[PDB]
RNA sequence: AACGUGUCGCGAUGGAUGACUUGGCUUCCUAUUUCGUUGAAGAACGCAGCAAAGUGCGAUAAGUGGUAUCAAUUGCAGA
RNA sequence: GGCCAGCGAUCCUUUGCGUAUGAACAAAUCAUACCAGAGGUGUCAGAAUAAUUACCACAGGGAUAACUGGCUUAUCCUUCGAUGU
RNA sequence: AGUAGCUGGUUCACAUCGAAGUUUCCCUCAGGAUAGCUGGUGCUUGAAAAAGUAUUGUGCGGUAAAGCUUUAAAUGUGCAACUUGCCAAAGCAAGGUAUUAAGGCACCAAGUGGGCCUUCUUCGGUAAGCGGAGCAGGCGAUGCGGAAUGAACCGCUUAGGGAUAUGUGGCGUCAAAACUUAUGGGCUCACGAACAAUGGAUGACGCUCAAGCCCAAUUAGUGCCCAUUAUUCCUUUGGUAAGGGCGAGAAAGUGUAGCCCUUCCGAUGUAGAUGUGGCGUGGAGGUAAGGACGAAGCUGAUGGCGUGAGCCUCAGAUGGACCAGCCUCUAGUGCAGAUCU
RNA sequence: GCGUGAGCGAAAGUUUGAAAAGCACUUUGGAAAGAGAGUGACAUAGACCUGAAGUCGUGACAAUAAUGGAAGUACCUCCAUUUCGCCAAAACCAGCCUCUACUGAGCAAGAACGAGGUCAUGGUUUUGGCGGAAAUGGGGUGCCCCCACCCGUCUUGAAACACGGACCAAGGAGUCAAACAGACGCGCAAGGGAGAAGAUAUCAGUACUUCUCUCGUACUGAAAGGGAGAUUGUGGUGUGCACACUUGCCCAACAC
């Protein structure tokens, strides 16, 4: 079980960015990198990450039914509380974050293109 | 606002070379300092801890997070506010220019961009 | 500015977790330090503390003692009540010396292969603490039990032996050589 | 592990833990036991109070295979049985036979409440043994 | 040197111990021996009889 | 057995203004009156010499040996362990992958990293030959100059399917009938991406037996129990028939009007009292 | 020996370690290994050199001695010249055959 | 003021450090493996076009001969 | 036993006492063992021990003399990796 | 590499606790062993067998004083709150149907085993900064404040700080405070202010209706100053302490950059013990990453972070090619001191 | 190299560079050398990688027992951060603090009103000042006032007229083995474990196993020897978690 994995990679893993002493997961599908089981997705059984996708936002989504089977195990979606209205779906309490990382998606989104189109 | 700024150098750093600044705890029964007489240097002690909200905040009010990548720019990308990415000494310039164009492109902060 | 004189004497020293690498004893006291937390039950709170012993101060019980302790416990039951679970925190071992058991329905950390085979060989189940804290979350008829430990070898040496009062094992690897005469010897016994 | 010694810590604490008096020599005492009849004294006579003297027969060349007699108890004879042969064991009826010399055991000690029935087979056997055994329904049957 | 200085201030660290309950290491043993035997006859006559008592309780309970 | 101590040396004794140390001897050379032996002076003993009689090597239980091959296959079989570890396994049909057994029919190389491409594993085979450098520090010097990142272990049935996997870089192999923990837990961590084959993966259980069945080349080896029956806490304290059970400004009082007033409600029926 | 610690008898009393001064008395099997495929390269090198013959010579069942260990019954070394006679081979033929004898 | 003190920038003296390592140490192995009155090991003295040392060699003297190999040796010269 | 002090390990010897061992077997002898006393360690919880060194030596000691100041009227506080009578 | 009960040295930090110089024994007296003291580990359960204290009740005592070797203190000290013998016999006997405070037990182990001073009591000594004890407290191991100065006197004992208020000690200057206060009393002319010889010591000056002494005081017949102390506030750390909770965060958690918050108590410390998701070094199994757009190394009014060991960044108008992170393994792993090399 | 000798016995990295391309030529000098020039990517790479400390020279600068602590301030800051927010001041609320009765004029005596103080107390802003610079912080240097006995050491006692101590760099000291023990981790458990060795597959490793052996489950006696259940089950009793039931059973554990 996911009690049993997180306690097994929670010393050491590859995502575990101890840096500093401060402690930040790698980890893809966790939302806001902190090295927490609660978002450790890459191990929990559900999962969900709200990614941009070239502009547009992507959510990232984990239900369990795929189970191992990493080439499938993960279903994408491109897309503001809609989106954690997605992320909800599958993992509930994910969603608050979920949402508040779909925002500052949206946030980093507007921001680069004014950051982009000033690179100009 | 800091207990202490000084350093808590070793005893009598200043007369000897060699000895590093750096803090040994005095030993011998006749040391001043572990006797700890008023008129000389102090010894570290628990009671110097810095207040445990404002711990190893800069005073920029960022965390450093020590950084090598791009990648690790979205480590910090959603605690932004929280975290500021220091890009290590040895990644190049090379790497540098990419990191630091896309800390920008990410609202992520840089102690050295 | 403070008497402090005899407080630091009767500070206790205990352990507040446990030592173990096991994973599954972390999950096993993640379940009972939450479960004896969060119900009223000094059940969940024995479990919880056993489970953070040395595997010294977990001595194993016989199954042979668990049959034992068992029906004298439960021979007494008014009839219709069902045998308390038989909850250890430490190994449960066989005991060749008791060929036929009960149908006991013991709980342990650990079973002997030989114990487990006994032990559903009379029927009865042979559960972990998962499922014990899923039937009895309480330490509802339980009946929590330790192996024993003054017969284990270490102790027959705690003391001296050449003090009087004492019956303490000398140490060592000649059984003949520290042998004495009659004569010569501590006395036995001694008040104290 | 290098790591863990306490010596690893005390670096730095000018003395090993041996104290600034009362200094860290070498042989404050002699090499081994020495002085078990002198200074050491209370030592060995609280610890190891046989340790001096002698106190028996001398048996010159012991061989101790001639003296090799192990010994099981009824106690434990289903270590030997095996549990399916021994399932049903009336003392009226068949019984498993349990050669000892060949599950390493010489003597037959007779402990404790042995119930099921066996034809224990043993070079040696207790006094209580032989007579558990028959009151049991079971019978050793001496062999070498 | 004999000074007993410190002596009763380290006796007191850990206190003066109180001595052992009358109810522990109450052996007998060295007890004027006639009253000594005649004890066992009569404590061996207890555990008969509370032997016997539980066979009772017991009995009375298949009930 | 004897550096350092090579020398004819004493000590010039007390009395000549120098430290007790035994000196080098003789004259005409640097090293003469030079102090010698120690461990503190120049060409003299180290402290502790080291001896070819340290416990290099070690026992460990035969059974503890077989525990730990147990958990690290079962450690392999759980992907977010294994892509813990470093595998990248992204592109890998499933976990664990068990693959077709002519897989070790194959000849050439290039057949091989054909295979690599279509398991998908071909994407953590990149992640080593990407992670092969000159070795950091003096372990370069000594036989060890390149370190590379542990990759796929293929697990064939038999000694027979080598020969295209070999070579093939950052593609460790494995027999099954020889199981190694220290390729099972590279570094001591659990998790290692392995490629059974079909051949290798069904004797599997032939091998490590059930917890209801021996192994039938391990002797009386049996998987150990687990200690939990259901080894997800969580889920339990969650549980329904777990939740039912659960249990369900002023300093002064003396000078503060307030605070006297709410400690002692009558004050102020008091205080009406004080007036006149 | 301050303690409760068991008298140590340490038998190394005696220069068996190797320093400057001594060469000394020391067995390490740091070669074992090498060894025991040395031994296995050469039973190979041998089995190969002799084919039809067979790695080990015939060899009599002879119970074990004392009372501890005549339960056991182990490999002898070669047969009686009874046992040879019996069988009707020759004990001096019988080596040339693979049997093992003693007289 | 001067000297002297101190900070900093350069520079000298010094040779740490770091990187390097055709060396050591240790382990293991292999074999058609064990010197000499048929002069051994050791020691001496010598031999190169320029050669002191080291190496190689022994008045056939940095080699003669056999074999393979090849186009070099190389400071200069030289074939 | 004569109140209360009047006495002593291990090893060994020795004496007693009631069987045990001398291990291929057996008896006798011898020896050993168990067991209980005795012989003694008075340095009395128990090595078996003469001087000398100014020819001397080493490890230390100001734990300890002379000396050197102090105190007192001898102490041993400083100093024995040296404070010149 | 003889041995050394002796001498000298024995290298990171922090946190938690923290001694002994005494008992018995030893050809022991510069050393051991032993016990005590101390740490660690627990165990066991929670007014269990709590108490350096009284009260009450009940014993004990023969020192001071007394007395002429006897009565007798005070301080103490103990304690308490059916079956089977005896009898002549079944009745007796025996075993059975005030304040405060978490108690006890085990294991392993260190240092220590030169103590010193003082209080009071003594003993020896002509006396001593003398030898010896009893008691307790101290120094040792401990500062801080005060006595001008002082190891042990006085007060107070100690995390990093601020306010407040004090303690001993002060309030003429030095020196904070009576900007030399009193609308207080006496006394005093020359000295006066707890524990023979380098010139010179109420601490110095100086003071004299005192700035001295005794007494009392506090604005006057209508106080002030100074502590590492107290109290309070902030912060830290520890608690094997008490609870609550589970724009970014909300981790079921000993320990980290601590899951979060709340409250409470503690904090010194030599020898010593222990802890530490404590620091740091060479190497290894892993992982992750970096480097000719410049690795290591080195330099540094490069700042930043951390109580700290230290880490990090900046800058080299340094270098020229290797290498940091993280978990695991390892060790020839950390140096101002050895008349060290 | 040393010693009559037996014997002792070093230091030394040619690690310039990719290559010698190893500085021709001019110029001064008797020369060594210097100034140019040249090579090379670099010659502060020059016969030499790096290039520390300490020491020294020099320039500039601040300055006037040492060091040191505390706190400021002066000046400087190739530093950090912040601002285009920083310094202030006032207010409000809370907190907090300070500033009759009896008696025969006194106390051993109690509050009230009023006012003040304060953010190094909490919350509420307001208002101004400053804004290539400002601002806070750090750093550096000096000063001021104040505090402050050289460290290590054995020792009752060290600033000692006690020992060791000129500077710096590199090195330098609880190690390895083994036998026990306790504790802690792991494995299995009335068993545990192997060792030597073998057999195999592929690499002194891993995997595998026979047979044994070993510690343990039984102890005791000098020894011959003997060798432990109770009256389908805790030997009893006392005290004893948990649970059960409104006392039972008591685990362990101690005691008897
Ligand atoms: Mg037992
Ligand atoms: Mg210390
Ligand atoms: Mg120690
Ligand atoms: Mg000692
Ligand atoms: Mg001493
Ligand atoms: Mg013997
Ligand atoms: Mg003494
Ligand atoms: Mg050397
Ligand atoms: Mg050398
Ligand atoms: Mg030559
Ligand atoms: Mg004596
Ligand atoms: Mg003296
Ligand atoms: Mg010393
Ligand atoms: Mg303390
Ligand atoms: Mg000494
Ligand atoms: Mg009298
Ligand atoms: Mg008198
Ligand atoms: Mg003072
Ligand atoms: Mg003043
Ligand atoms: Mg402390
Ligand atoms: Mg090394
Ligand atoms: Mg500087
Ligand atoms: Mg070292
Ligand atoms: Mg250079
Ligand atoms: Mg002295
Ligand atoms: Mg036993």
């Amino acid at each position: 079980s996911t009690d049993l994995q997180w306690l097994l990679v929670r010393q050491n893993s590859k995502f575990l960015q101890k840096r500093n002493g401060i402690r930040l997961s790698s980890d893809p599908f966790n939302n806001n990198a902190n090295w927490t089981k609660r978002h450790a997705g890459f191990l929990n059984t559900k999962a969900a990450v709200v990614k941009t996708k070239g502009d547009r936002i992507l959510v990232t989504t984990k239900d369990g039914k795929a189970g191992n089977k990493p080439k499938s195990m993960y279903k994408k979606a491109v897309m503001a509380s809609v989106v954690s209205k997605a992320v909800a779906a599958v993992r509930p309490d994910l969603a608050s974050i979920a949402s508040r990382r779909a925002r500052k998606m949206a946030s980093t989104l507007e921001h680069m293109k004014k950051v982009r189109a000033a690179r100009k | 606002v800091k207990k202490r700024t000084k350093r808590f150098t070793r005893h009598k750093c200043e007369l000897f070379p060699q000895l590093s600044s750096s803090w040994r705890k005095p030993r011998g029964e006749d040391s001043p300092v572990r006797r700890r007489y008023k008129g000389q240097k102090a010894m570290p002690n628990k009671g110097y801890g810095s207040d445990r909200k404002t711990k190893y905040i800069t005073p920029s009010g960022f965390k450093n997070f020590p950084i090598h990548n791009v990648q690790d720019l979205y480590m910090l990308l959603m605690q932004n506010r929280k975290y500021a990415g220091v890009i290590s000494h040895t990644v190049g310039a090379k790497s540098r220019k990419a990191i630091v164009r896309k800390a920008h492109e990410l609202d992520v902060r840089l102690i050295n961009g | 500015g403070v008497d402090l004189t005899g407080v630091q004497k009767k500070k206790r020293v205990v352990r507040h977790h446990t030592y173990s690498t096991n994973p599954y004893i972390k999950l096993l006291i993640k379940l009972y330090k939450f479960l004896a937390q969060r119900t009223n039950s000094a059940f969940n709170k024995l479990v919880h503390q056993r489970l953070l012993k040395s595997r010294s101060n977990r001595a194993p019980i016989s199954l042979s003692r668990i049959a034992v302790c068992m029906k004298r416990k439960s021979v007494w039951l008014e009839k219709g009540k069902k045998a308390p679970i038989a909850v250890i925190v430490g190994d449960v071992l066989d005991d060749v010396r008791m060929a036929r058991i009960p149908a006991l329905r013991v709980c342990a950390l650990r079973f002997s292969k030989s114990a487990r085979e006994r032990i559903t060989g009379a029927g009865g189940e042979c559960l972990t603490f998962d499922q014990l804290a899923m039937v009895a979350p309480t330490g509802k008829n339980t009946f929590l039990l330790r192996g024993r430990k003054s017969g284990r070898e270490s102790v027959k040496h705690f003391g001296a032996a050449g003090v009087p009062g004492s019956h303490a094992k000398p140490f060592t690897s000649n059984r003949g050589k520290e042998r004495q005469r009659s004569s010569a010897r501590r006395r036995a016994f001694r008040h104290k | 592990p290098t790591r863990f010694k306490k010596t690893r810590h005390q670096r730095g604490s000018t003395f090993c833990g041996y104290g600034r008096v009362g200094k860290h020599r070498k042989h404050p005492s002699g090499r081994g036991n020495a002085g078990g009849q002198h200074h050491h004294r209370i030592n060995f006579d609280k610890y190891h109070p046989g340790y001096f003297g002698k106190c028996g027969m001398n048996h010159y060349h012991l061989k101790k295979n001639p003296l090799w007699k192990p010994t099981i108890n009824l106690n434990n004879l289903a270590k030997l049985i095996a549990k399916d042969e021994a399932l049903k064991a009336k003392k009226g009826e068949t019984l498993p036979v349990v050669d000892l010399l060949a599950n390493g055991y010489s003597k037959l000690l007779g402990n404790g409440h042995l119930q099921t029935p066996c034809i224990v087979k043993a070079r040696w056997v207790s006094k209580l043994a032989d007579k558990k055994i028959r009151k049991a329904g079971g019978a050793v049957v001496l062999q070498a | 040197n004999h000074t007993n200085h410190n002596q009763s201030r380290k006796n007191h660290r850990n206190g003066i111990k109180r001595a052992l309950p009358m109810y522990l290491h109450n052996s007998k043993r060295g007890s004027w021996l006639p009253a000594l035997i005649n004890a066992r006859r009569v404590r061996k006559n207890n555990q008969k009889a509370a032997v016997k008592a539980r066979r009772e309780r017991l009995a009375a309970h298949k009930a | 057995r004897l550096s350092g101590m090579n020398h004819s040396a004493e000590s010039w004794g007390t009395g000549r203004a120098v430290a007790r140390i035994p000196r080098i001897g003789g004259g005409g050379t640097s090293t003469s009156g030079a102090g010698a032996f120690g461990n503190m002076c120049r060409g003299g003993r180290m402290f502790a010499p080291t001896k070819i009689f340290r416990r290099w090597h070690r026992k460990i239980n035969l059974h503890q040996k077989r525990f730990a091959v147990v958990s690290a296959l079962a450690a392999s079989s759980v992907p977010a362990l294994v892509m813990s570890r470093g595998h990248k396994i992204e592109n890998v049909a499933e976990v664990p992958l068990v693959v077709e057994d002519a897989v070790q029919g194959y000849e050439k190389t290039k057949e091989a990293m054909a295979f690599l491409k279509a398991i998908g594993a071909v994407d953590d085979v990149n992640r080593v030959n990407d992670s092969r450098e000159i070795r950091a520090g003096r372990g370069k010097m000594r036989n060890r100059r390149y370190v590379a990142r542990r990759g796929p272990m293929l697990v064939m049935p038999d000694n027979k399917g080598t020969r295209a996997f070999r070579n093939i870089f950052g593609l460790d192999l494995a027999n099954v009938n020889a199981l190694n923990l220290l390729h099972l837990a590279p570094g001591g961590h659990v998790g290692r991406f392995v490629v059974w084959t079909k051949g290798a993966f069904e004797k599997l259980d032939s091998i490590f037996g059930t917890f209801t069945k021996a192994s039938a080349v391990k002797k009386g080896f049996m998987l150990p129990a687990p200690m939990l029956t259901n080894t997800d806490v969580t889920r339990i304290m969650q549980s329904e028939e777990v939740r039912r059970v659960l249990k369900p400004q002023p300093t002064n009082g003396f000078r503060n009007r307030r605070l006297r007033l709410r400690l002692n409600p009558f004050q102020k029926k008091e205080s009406a009292m004080v007036k006149g | 020996p301050k303690g409760k610690n068991a008298i140590p008898h340490v038998h190394q009393r005696k220069h068996w370690n190797p320093c400057s001064s001594q060469k000394g008395n020391v067995k390490v099997f740091l070669n074992q290994p090498a060894q025991k495929l040395r031994r296995r390269r050469l039973r190979l090198l041998k089995a190969k050199k002799t084919f039809p013959r067979p790695l080990k010579a015939l060899r009599p069942q002879v119970n074990c001695p004392t009372v501890r260990h005549n339960m056991k019954k182990r490999l002898g070394r070669g047969f009686t010249v009874e046992e040879l006679k019996a069988a009707g081979i020759n004990p001096r033929f019988a080596p040339t055959i693979g049997i093992r004898v003693d007289r």
